[PDB]
Parts: C-alpha cells; structure tokens; sequence
C-alpha cells in the first residue's frame, strides 16, 4: 500500500510563504444519535402461551425481570440521546420572508411548506437514501392479519413476542428543531446560544467570523461576491455529491442493519432443538408423558434463555457505543453550530467559520463551512528591523520583502503595508536579535509637523 | 409489579394482554377402515430371528388398547412417544415386525447399541419413533425336543444397515482359500441353530417381540387415531387440530399459490403459516391472535388514585379480552385536548399526558417544542445589549460507584 | 435535582438485592436449601441436584459481573468528563460554547457530593437589548474606515462606534478605525465624518 | 513508564491462556478427553458426556 504522495517542503532560515487567495469549503459529517427501541416478552418468546412451560419457567427466578429492566433502560436512553442532541434551543425561531442574506443562497437547507413534512431538499435526499427496514413501530397487525402474497419478516418478528416502540419525537419535530437552529444561526449568529437572539446583518456576521480566524474584516467586504459564489458552488457540489454517490451514509445504514440482523437472529434461534427432540412445545406436550416432556421443555427453556441473554448483552454494548456517539454529536451541535470553534480538525478541515445541522434517519448531518488558503508565494522574511539603533517588531503581522522594499503583512492573507511606527513596536537594542535587518521606518508625525 | 405501596408519577409497564381463543375446531380425515392389529397380532408362531417379517398398515382408524387384550407383556419401554398419547396422534405409516428373540436380547436391540444380534439379524436406527414390545414366551416356544427351526446369523463380510433382512445359506471363508461346499477347513457355516430347551437356564429363555415402530414425515398422513371432525370457522381466534398439528390462531382464507404436492406452509421461526385442509383442497392461512403490552399511566399516589391505560400497538376495535387512537397504540382513560404544554408523562410519537385541573382529570395532548419566535431581520439593523445579569447554575456528574467483592464458595455452596 | 447520584446508589443496591434473592430459586432441583439435599438423598441424586443449583448460581453470578462491568464503563466515561471539566472550568476559563454552563463563562467552583461532584458555573448573560442602525464602513474623503474592534451604530442622526457585548458609544476617530481602499467596493458603506485629534 | 501498553499486551495474553486452560476441565463429565469418551462408552452415554 501507498501512504500518499512524497513531499519535500523547502525550508530555509529566512524564507516564508504567504497565501494570496482562498477557497470556501463545505464538508459533511454524519454521526449516529439514537437506535431502535425494542421490548421483548419472555413468556411469549420462551414458552408462547404454554402453561406447563410457564410453570417450569417460574423456577428460574428473576432473569426475565432484569432482562425487561435492561431493555427499558436502553429504550429510555435513546429518547434521552435525541433530546440531548437536538433540543438545544429554547424558542422556535423562523426565517423572515425576505430571502436575502448578502448573496448567500440558503434555499437548499431552509424548509419549504409545499410538502406536509416540512423538510428541506438535502434532508429529503438524506431521508430517501437511508432505506428503512419497516420495523414494528408502524402498526402492522392490520397488515399481519391480511395475508397478501407471502408472510413478511416483520410480521414474523412481531408474532414471537418482539415489539418495536416508536420514538418520542417524530421526524417533523426534529425538522422543526433543525429549522429553529438554522434560523437562529443565520439571523443572530452565536448570540442565540448565550441568551436572547440578537439580530445582525449576514455580511457583518461573516466579517466577525473572519475576524475569529486571524484575517481582517476588509477581506470579506472587498470580496463579498466571490465568497458568496464560492459558498453557493460548494452547496451545489454537496447536493450533486449526495445525489450521485450513496455510500457516504454508511454509518446510519449500519445502525439500521445491525438491529435488523439482531432481531433476525433472535427469531431464527427459535428453530433450534438444543438437544431436545423437537423445537415445538405443542409436539412435545402432545407426544410424551409428564416427566420426559418436562425434560425436553427444560432443555428448550435453557437454550432460549441463553439466546435471549446473548441478545440483551449485545444490545447493551451497542447502546453504550451509540450513547458515546450521541454525546459527541451534542458537543458538535453546542460548539460548531452555536458558536465558532478554535479546535483544530473539530468542525471540519480548515479554519472553521460556521456549521448547519440537518436531520437524518437515526442521526444528524453537519455541513461545516471552513476557510482554506489557496495560492501561496515565496517571500524573504526577517524577525525584526533595526532603525536608529532600535529593534522594531511587528504588532500583529510578519515582515516580508519582494526583493527590494520591505513590507509588513498579515499572516493568512497577502496585504503588504508600509512599515510605520503605528504597526510596529520598539524593544531593545539591535545587538541581541539574530537575523535582524537594516531598513527605515516611516514616522507620520514629521510630515504633519512640517506642513 | 413495583413491590411497593406508593407509586410516583410516570408510565409503568405492568403486564401483557392477549385475546383468548373462543372455540376449538378439530379437522380430521374421514376414514371407515379398521387397522389390522387384531388380524395379524395373534399368531401361533413368529418368523426367524435372521429372517423376520414386515407388515404394512395404512389408511385406517387405529386402536391401541389391543396390546393389553392379546399379549401378557410386561412393559412398553418406549422411546419418543407415550403409550397413552397414541390415541390422539395421527401418523404416516405403521410398520409391524414380529419375530422371536432370546433372553439376553431385549436390551440388545436398541438405538445406538451394538453386539452380535444387531450386526446381522435385526438392527434399529439410531433416531426413530416407535418401540419394542417384549415378554416371556418360554412355554410358548418349548417343544419337548426343543426348537431348532429358528436360525441365527453371526458371520458377514461387513456391517448391515438398520431395517434390513438377510436370507442366505452361503459359506464364509476366513482366509484366501475357498471351500465351495465343504465346511470345516478354515470355513464354517454362518447359519447357526438355537439351543432353546425347556430345561435350559434362566439367562437365555425364549422370548418374543412385536415391533410397532412409527414414523414422523411430511408425507400425506393416512393412519390416525379415532377422533371427530368439526366444520370450519373464519376470522376468529380458535384452537385448531389440523392432522395433529395443534396451535392457536385466526384462520384467514389464503391468497397463496400452493403447488398440488405441497401441504404445509413454513415460517422462518419454524412455525406454520398455511395448512392444507384434510377434507378439501383449500389452503387456509394462519395468523396469531392479537396481543401486546399494557402500560399504566399514573401520577403519584400522594396526588390521586386515577390511572390511564395504554394498550400498545393495537388498533383497538378489538381491545377487550374516553378512547383515543394513538401512533403508539391506543389510550383509554385520558381525554385528547387541542392544546400544547411540556411533556410530563411520555407516551408515544409526540403524545404526552398530565394531571390537569381543566374536577381533575388525566388529559392527553401533543407536546410543544417551545414558544414561537420571529426575530426582526433587516440588512441594516443591529441589536446591542445595554445591561447584563450574572447567573450561577449547577452541574452534577457521578464519579465513582460502590466497590464489591464476591467469592464463589460462600455464595454458591456455603461451607 | 440530584437524581444521578441517587440512581448510582439505587442501581448498586438493587443488583445486590437481586443477587441475594436469586439464592431462593430451585433451578429445576427439589429444594433451594443445600443442607436438605444433603440430608434427604443418597450420593448420586444429591450430586445431580447440587449440580443443578451450581449451574443456576454460576449463571446468576456471571450476569451480575457483566452488568457491573458495563456500569463501570459508563461510570468511567462520566469520571473522565468530570476530570476534564475540573481542569478546564475550574482551573481556567473556557471559550467553548455550552461547556462550563450556559452563557459566557467566567468562573466555576467545585463542590463534593456522594459518589460525584457538583460544579457551580458562573456565567455572563446579556439582558436589555436595543435596536440600532448599522453600517459596515464609513466613507470619508474617498477612504473607507472600518472599525478596529467593535461595530458602527446610529441612534438616528449621529454615528458611533461601540463594543459588541455592551452599549458604550464613542466618537468615531482615526485611533479606533483603519483605512482600506475606496468607497466604491464595499456594499452598504455610508457617508460620515471621522474626527482627527 | 510504559505500564498501559504492557497491560494491553498482558490482558490479551492471559485471556487466551485461560481459554486454552479451560479445555482441561471435565464440566461434570468423566473425562476431558473427547477420544476417551468416544472409545470407552456406547452411543447414548457418550452423547450425554
Ligand atoms: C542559514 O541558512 C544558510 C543557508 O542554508 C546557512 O548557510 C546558514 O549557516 C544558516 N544560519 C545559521 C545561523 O546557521
Ligand atoms: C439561488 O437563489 C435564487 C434567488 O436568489 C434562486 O432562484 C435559486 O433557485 C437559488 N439556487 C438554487 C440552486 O436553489
Ligand atoms: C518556493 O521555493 C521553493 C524552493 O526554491 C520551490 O520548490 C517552490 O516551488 C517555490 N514556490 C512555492 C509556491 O513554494
Ligand atoms: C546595519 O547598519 C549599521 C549601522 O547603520 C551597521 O553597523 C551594520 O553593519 C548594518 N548591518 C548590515 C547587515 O549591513
Ligand atoms: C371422506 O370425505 C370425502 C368428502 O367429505 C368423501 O369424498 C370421501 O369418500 C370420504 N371417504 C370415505 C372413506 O368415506
Ligand atoms: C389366538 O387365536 C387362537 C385361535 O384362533 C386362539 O385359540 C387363541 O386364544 C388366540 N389368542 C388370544 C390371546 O386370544
Ligand atoms: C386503524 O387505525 C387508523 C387510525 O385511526 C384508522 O384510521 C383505521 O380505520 C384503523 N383500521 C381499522 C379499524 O380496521
Ligand atoms: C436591503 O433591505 C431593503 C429593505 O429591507 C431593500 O429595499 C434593499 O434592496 C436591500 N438591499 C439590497 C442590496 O438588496
Ligand atoms: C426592534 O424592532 C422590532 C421590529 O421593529 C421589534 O419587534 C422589537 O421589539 C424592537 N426592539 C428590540 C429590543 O428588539
Ligand atoms: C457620499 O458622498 C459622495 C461624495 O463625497 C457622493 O458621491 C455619494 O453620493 C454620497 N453617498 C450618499 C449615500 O449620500
């Protein structure tokens, strides 16, 4: 295997590289939040309305009470996970009817009221891409009664004592929470997460976001149309990438498929004999006398109890992993969406600007908007400048040279400026700084005093 | 359920409901034939040990009390079936094998057993149903000169499969030298007689065996017990007895496309889905009766003794063994109101319940996410705060739990 | 409000109560009391009943150990979170949103508790807002003036520069503004004078 | 200093050691060797063991 391309970056003790243009990048992070809530009855699974099996099962103590308690704790924890991730907003904000935010096109993530479930375009794409197993949370006993074509797998899972409980928050309510978070992010900024919502124009909010990452705010105002076009093209690229390839949502599909195959294994384990003569209790009860049928029923009880314990233990470990992922998704909602994050590679690759939540089946999708420098240029640099026997250091910037003249510029963008006492400060002599150069420093007070 | 006398506010799962069966239909094939048990059970003699007899019984009504009437046998000693449960079980085919045995042969002929008789004369399969009836027939097989008409086989080149018969009077050679009509030069006759004597020892007394081995197959069942047939019922939770396949369900008319040689439908969990009728050629589909969990919605007993009941996952037009239909089942005892508050008792897909003044009652509602807000956005308007508040909140986090230590010998055994 | 530590107490009490209660079951034997099996039967049949009791008690003890291991993993995750919150909220100031309380974080004080810790997060919350008119830059003598730190506001007639989180208006001066470019690029630039000291 | 990676090695060693040593137990039967049970007994009792 290849680890990647080979790079030999050119390092010298007086050479620096400073970017001159940027790109706006929108990425996508998919995180699971909750999983399927299930409830299992012991007496229908192990015995199934057999009185003799129930009488023999009563001697095994309190295995079934603690299995029921474990599954109930998992089912409550799933609703706690969804409530912790999504319900981070106090009021349901809504977008003003004018859709002008400085040239940024938010039509693909803001909802439309045409369809009943008020979901956006990208949320509809995410909901259509994750194919559901159509489990027992939908009422289906009316469909289980009506025998059309063949017997369904979900009806067979239902008939053996396994029940799927619906979540507390419907998908429309998750979509309303996502719309409230989007309207608060677009209109207010980070101010809606620290108290009341405080309105601000979107251009001034984005200028604040650029000031967060060490770039001055005139870079936005002098390049507003370019940044707006780059954001619109990035959003369109995310839409086309979702509509083309369907392998990016593998985590939520894995969440669906693991529960489907776990319930399938638990149903298929009822066919086993476990050393008895038949896997059906009615045949043992009709064929044998009291004592030998008690022996065979006890063997079947031991096997089915062991399979149920295995299922509950796997469910507990999966729920712990899902809870850790839901805690991570809640932290990412609190930090990326409700503010601006300074942590590297948290909230996207690059210098983070802002993030947008989108609801997905059994999870959440974050669209991280970041800042990536694009076109660099080699320069000659110096740590300080000697002038009148005094060493001058930049206030916030870096000294560069084009070959003849010396300039001071900001670190993340190329904006050269004439070296002046306003943008530099004096500290010490010229004999202590290694690499100091000789140049002049402008003083604006002398032409003002002369004129 | 909670093993207490005071409960708190919340929703508790108490038990599970089930629609009980009403009738009991027994579907059964109509046959007037009587099985030949009496006709070929009583005989003055049986066949040889090495050459027994097979009797095929099929397509008749079977009676199983004749063993007490005819033979004075000691015990049934049967594997896989009860002697008194044969009256209800309907089988595929009855096989009758009658042959005499020696005294040290009742325990020798068994599934998963070897010896000398089981190699050549009579071999039972390891997994089979039906059994061996044996008794004492010492005086029934005692001529004054003794019995030598029964023959015994002890030599073979290889082993012999279960349920097989050997009829040969050849010569086996224990070497490379053939004999071809001479016995004694390193070759002996595999056929041997029996030393049955009236003055013989007790350990090798002449006995007798009649085998009644049955079989369990998915073949069309011909021989059954004596039962009665009952007419069809539809769309009702009823116990059924289709050819001995018992259970409980709702017998809906099938939509399927069963081929003429296929009778039983099969489930993924090894149960049955559709069963061919034993009186006609109509396939009928089985669906189990309605069931689900039941949850009791209460406030604390310090507040009130009023409760509500949630039957989970049922379209409760068939509730029994205010009514509001919910996504998560249906709610009895709570009145649906067109308001929106916070969630107190979480029920289902967006529905909550609470104890409200507006005489007290238990109400049910869809919950509210929050107050509707619409902040005034403009492209030249800002809002800047002029004062502030200092707030102290509280965050609680567990750190450690209890440390325990268990030894096996005190817990499991106890000195 | 302290239901987490109470649940930590309750689960550990309930698991031991269930483990004690599981000694009363027969598990298919004839008695749940071992001395009665010793005193009533011979060697072989008492060995059979003892083996049934051994299998049941071993199974219950293994289920208890597995549940305790999963609970200990959850408790260790919570303890790691509490240690991180102690190092960041109490030993310093945190810039993370909704970490160390809701609002702009200032202080935090630890308090001990049974099987846990309690944090008192002191935060800053803005209270009384007021509408204003704002501009991104000021056009003066063909030069665009952007604020160094803060934001331009207007009460209807005059223009001021103020900090973001508090209304403290000031006269627009070249000390608190910087110059970049001309007035023909910025969208929304207004006309106002900038004082020269 | 490196106790954590040493514990990662040691736990994976001792779990497999316990899994190997568990094959010596009789678990209530008469022999822990499967060939001895197959050779000494009949079909049904060897099936039980
Ligand atoms: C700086 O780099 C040059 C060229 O690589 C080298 O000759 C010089 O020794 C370096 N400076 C120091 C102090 O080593
Ligand atoms: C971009 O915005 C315009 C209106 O400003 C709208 O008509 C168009 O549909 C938007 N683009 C997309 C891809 O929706
Ligand atoms: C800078 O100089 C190095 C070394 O001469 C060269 O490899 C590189 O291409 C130059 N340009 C940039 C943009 O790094
Ligand atoms: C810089 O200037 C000072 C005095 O003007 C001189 O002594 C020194 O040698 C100069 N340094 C270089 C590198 O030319
Ligand atoms: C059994 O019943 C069917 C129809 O009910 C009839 O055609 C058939 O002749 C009957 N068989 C006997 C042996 O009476
Ligand atoms: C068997 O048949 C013979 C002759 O029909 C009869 O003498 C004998 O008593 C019968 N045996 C029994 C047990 O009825
Ligand atoms: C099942 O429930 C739905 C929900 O109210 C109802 O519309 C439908 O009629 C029910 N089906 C029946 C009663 O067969
Ligand atoms: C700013 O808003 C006003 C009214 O809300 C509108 O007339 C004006 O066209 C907007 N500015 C731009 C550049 O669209
Ligand atoms: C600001 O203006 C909006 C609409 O004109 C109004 O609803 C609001 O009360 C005003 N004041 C504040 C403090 O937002
Ligand atoms: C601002 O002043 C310039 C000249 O100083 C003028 O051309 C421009 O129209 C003015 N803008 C407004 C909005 O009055």
């Amino acid at each position: 295997m290849s680890l990647g391309a080979e790079n030999s970056v050119a390092y010298s003790n007086n050479s620096i590289a400073i970017p001159t243009n940027f790109t706006i990048s929108v990425t996508t992070e998919i995180l699971p939040v909750s999983m399927t809530k299930t409830s299992v009855d012991c007496t229908m699974y192990i015995c199934g309305d057999s009185t003799e099996c129930s009488n023999l099962l009563l001697q095994y103590g309190s295995f079934c009470t603690q299995l029921k308690r474990a599954l109930t704790g998992i089912a409550v924890e799933q609703d706690k996970n969804t409530q912790e991730v999504f319900a981070q907003v106090k009021q349901i904000y809504k977008t003003p009817p004018i859709k002008y935010f400085g040239g940024f096109n938010f039509s693909q993530i803001l909802p439309d009221p045409s369809k009943p479930s008020k979901r956006s375009f990208i949320e509809d794409l995410l909901f259509n891409k994750v194919t559901l197993a159509d489990a027992g949370f939908i009422k289906q006993y009316g469909d289980c009664l009506g025998d059309i074509a063949a017997r369904d797998l979900i009806c067979a899972q239902k008939f053996n004592g396994l029940t799927v409980l619906p979540p507390l928050l419907t998908d429309e309510m998750i979509a309303q929470y996502t719309s409230a978070l989007l309207a608060g992010t677009i209109t207010s900024g980070w101010t809606f997460g620290a108290g009341a919502a405080l309105q601000i124009p979107f251009a001034m909010q984005m200028a604040y976001r650029f000031n967060g990452i060490g770039v001055t705010q005139n870079v936005l105002y002098e390049n507003q149309k370019l940044i707006a076009n780059q954001f619109n093209s990035a959003i369109g690229k995310i839409q086309d990438s979702l509509s083309s390839t369907a392998s990016a949502l593998g985590k939520l599909q894995d969440v669906v498929n693991h529960n489907a195959q776990a319930l399938n294994t638990l149903v298929k384990q009822l066919s086993s004999k476990f050393g008895a003569i038949s896997s059906v209790l009615n045949d043992i009860l009709s064929r044998l006398d009291k004592v030998e049928a008690e022996v065979q029923i006890d063997r079947l009880i031991t096997g089915r109890l062991q399979s149920l314990q295995t299922y509950v233990t796997q469910q507990l470990i999966r729920a712990a992993e899902i809870r850790a992922s839901a805690n991570l998704a809640a932290t990412k909602m609190s930090e990326c969406v409700l503010g601006q994050s300074k942590r590297v590679d948290f909230c996207g690759k690059g210098y983070h600007l802002m993030s947008f939540p989108q609801s997905a089946p059994h999870g959440v999708v974050f669209l991280h908007v970041t800042y990536v420098p694009a076109q660099e240029k080699n320069f000659t640099t110096a740590p300080a400048i000697c002038h009148d026997g005094k060493a001058h250091f930049p206030r916030e910037g870096v000294f560069v040279s084009n070959g003849t003249h010396w300039f001071v510029t900001q670190r993340n963008f190329y904006e050269p400026q004439i070296i002046t006492t306003d943008n530099t400060f004096v500290s010490g002599n010229c004999d202590v700084v290694i690499g100091i150069v000789n140049n002049t420093v402008y003083d604006p007070l002398q032409p003002e005093l002369d004129s | 359920t909670l093993k207490s006398f005071t409960v708190e506010k919340g929703i508790y799962q108490t038990s599970n409901f089930r629609v009980q069966p009403t009738e009991s239909i027994v579907r059964f094939p109509n046959i007037t034939n009587l099985c030949p048990f009496h006709e070929v059970f009583n005989a003055t003699t049986f066949a040889s040990v090495y050459a027994w007899n097979r009797k095929r019984i099929s397509n008749c009504v079977a009676d199983y009390s004749v063993i007490y009437n005819f033979a004075p046998f000691f015990a049934f000693k049967c594997y896989g079936v009860s002697p008194t449960k044969l009256n209800d079980l309907c089988f595929t085919n009855v096989y009758a094998d009658s042959f005499v045995i020696r005294g040290n042969e009742v325990s020798q002929i068994a599934p998963g057993q070897t010896g000398n008789i089981a190699d050549y004369n009579y071999k039972l399969p390891d997994d089979f149903t039906g059994c061996v009836i044996a008794w004492n027939s010492n005086k029934l097989d005692s001529k004054p000169s003794g019995n030598y008409n029964y023959l015994y086989r002890l030599f073979r080149k290889s082993k012999l499969k279960p349920f097989e018969r050997d009829i040969s009077t050849e010569i086996y050679q224990a070497g490379n030298k053939p004999c071809n009509g001479v016995a004694g030069p390193n070759c002996y006759s595999p056929l041997q007689s029996y030393g049955f004597r009236p003055t013989y020892g007790v350990g090798h007394q002449p006995y007798r065996v009649v085998v009644l081995s049955f079989e369990l197959l998915h073949a069309p069942a011909t021989v059954c017990g004596p039962k009665k047939s009952t007419n069809l019922v539809k769309n009702k939770c009823v116990n059924f007895n289709f050819n001995g396949l018992t259970g409980t369900g709702v017998l809906t008319e099938s939509n399927k496309k069963f081929l003429p040689f296929q009778q039983f439908g099969r489930d993924i969990a090894d149960t049955t889905d559709a069963v061919r009728d034993p009186q006609t050629l109509e396939i009928l589909d089985i669906t189990p009766c309605s069931f689900g969990g039941v949850s009791v919605i209460t406030p604390g007993t310090n507040t009130s003794n009023q409760v509500a009941v949630l039957y989970q996952g049922v379209n409760c037009t068939e509730v029994p063994v205010n009514v509001f239909q919910t996504r998560a089942g249906c709610l009895i005892g709570a009145e649906y109101v067109n308001n929106s508050y916070e969630c107190d008792i979480p029920i289902g897909a967006g529905i909550c319940a609470s104890y409200q003044t507006q005489s007290q009652s238990i109400i049910a509602y869809t919950m509210s996410l929050g107050a509707e807000n619409s902040v005034a956005y403009s492209n030249n308007s800002i809002a800047i705060p002029t004062n502030f508040t200092i707030s102290v909140t509280t965050e609680i986090l567990p750190v450690s739990m209890t440390k325990t230590s268990v030894d096996c010998t005190m817990y499991i055994c106890g000195d």
